[PDB]
């Protein structure tokens, strides 16, 4: 698991 | 302290400024906690790095297209990964006339271009990068070394956390978006703007939180059915006008290069770069933070998701209520 952005 | 909540900016000397964590427990003693959100402007002396000189050459991995598609200021937004590239390659685009800043005559203008615009050209964000660009030098807010209780989660188990428990880099260009939401576990944030176009954000205060996440499950009923802290896939935009349609407290404030913004624990935040920039950026924690992370929500829908476990947190540093805590009470 990361952080991130998302938007899939 | 600051009942209305107003997003606070603060301008502290070289002596006020150098111990990090003391100044953060110094502007949440002013209320700046409130608003979500705060600006912190280094004094002139404090630079993180010489000189940008050689930047061009820091590849971005894994560059993303974000492709914003709804209406009426209610939008989800999808990043789809692209190849990667250098940042000299990275900063061409961002000024090449498809991409490129519009022309604005101040920062209203600027914004309703942006609310008017997001679903035409989908733009490239260099995000999510593991980096930092601080001189090895450099001892104060150094967002690479903050040394907060955070930094208690790897020692635990040797897991490290990229972007939570590290830093990350951001390469933005005009029009690249961070949705709305609150960060992994309610963390504070901070960001760090090294250089270029400004990055303007909206923050709603804690004490309205819950207000907005009600108002998204109005929105999209169908994807706070599949999960439930969906604005956790931070896919959501929502434009200040309808924030004002349904009577969501927020504020604005644009953010330039040398500047830093603190997020706080459960402090909802939003916003879009204006032109080719570099933010750098990671997570911390406080003792005021516990009881967040404890109650914070996590998604419960997909496997890639930041967790977490509080038991270190509150067996070392809330002994007292340790007992308890364990037998759900
Ligand atoms: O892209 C950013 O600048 C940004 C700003 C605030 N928050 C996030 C986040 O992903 O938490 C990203
Ligand atoms: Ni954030
Ligand atoms: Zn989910």
């Amino acid at each position: 698991a990361r952080k991130s952005t998302g938007g899939k | 302290q600051n009942p209305s909540c107003k997003i606070m900016t603060f301008r502290p000397t070289m002596e006020e400024f150098k111990d990090f964590n003391k100044y953060v427990a110094y502007i949440e003693s002013q209320g700046a906690h409130r608003a979500g959100l705060a600006k912190i402007i280094p004094p002139k002396e404090w630079k993180p790095r010489q000189t940008y000189d050689d930047i061009d050459d820091v590849v971005i991995p894994a560059p993303i297209q974000q492709v914003v598609t709804g209406q009426s200021g209610l939008f989800t937004q999808y990043n789809i990964q692209k190849k990667a590239m250098t940042v000299g390659e990275y900063r061409r685009l961002a000024n090449s006339e498809k991409y490129c800043t519009p022309r604005h005559q101040d920062f209203d203008d600027l914004e309703r271009k942006y609310w008017k615009n997001l679903t035409f050209v989908s733009p490239i964000y260099g995000a999510d990068i593991s980096g930092s660009l601080y001189d090895d030098d450099v001892a104060q807010w150094n967002i690479g070394s903050l040394r907060t209780i955070l930094d208690m989660v790897e020692r635990e188990c040797g897991t490290i956390i990229e972007g939570v428990n590290t830093p990350y880099l951001y390469f933005g260009m005009w029009k690249t978006t961070f949705a709305w939401h609150t960060e992994d576990m309610d963390l504070y944030s901070i960001n760090y703007l090294h250089f270029g176009e400004p990055k303007s954000w909206y923050a709603i205060p804690p004490e309205h939180g819950k207000r907005l996440e009600r108002l998204a499950i109005g929105f999209f009923p169908g994807s706070s059915q599949g999960c439930d802290a969906f604005l956790r896939h931070k896919m959501t935009l929502i434009s200040p006008i309808i924030l004002k349609k349904y009577g969501i407290p927020f504020s604005r404030i644009t953010q330039e290069a040398g500047e830093f913004m603190i997020t706080f624990p459960y402090g909802y935040h939003a916003g879009f770069n204006h032109g080719f920039n570099c933010a750098e950026s990671t997570n911390f924690a406080t003792l005021r933070w516990i009881d967040y992370g404890k109650v914070a929500t996590q998604c419960t829908c997909r496997k890639d998701m930041v967790k977490i476990s509080m038991d270190v947190f509150v067996r070392i540093l809330q002994p007292e209520r340790y007992e308890l805590w364990k037998q759900g009470k």
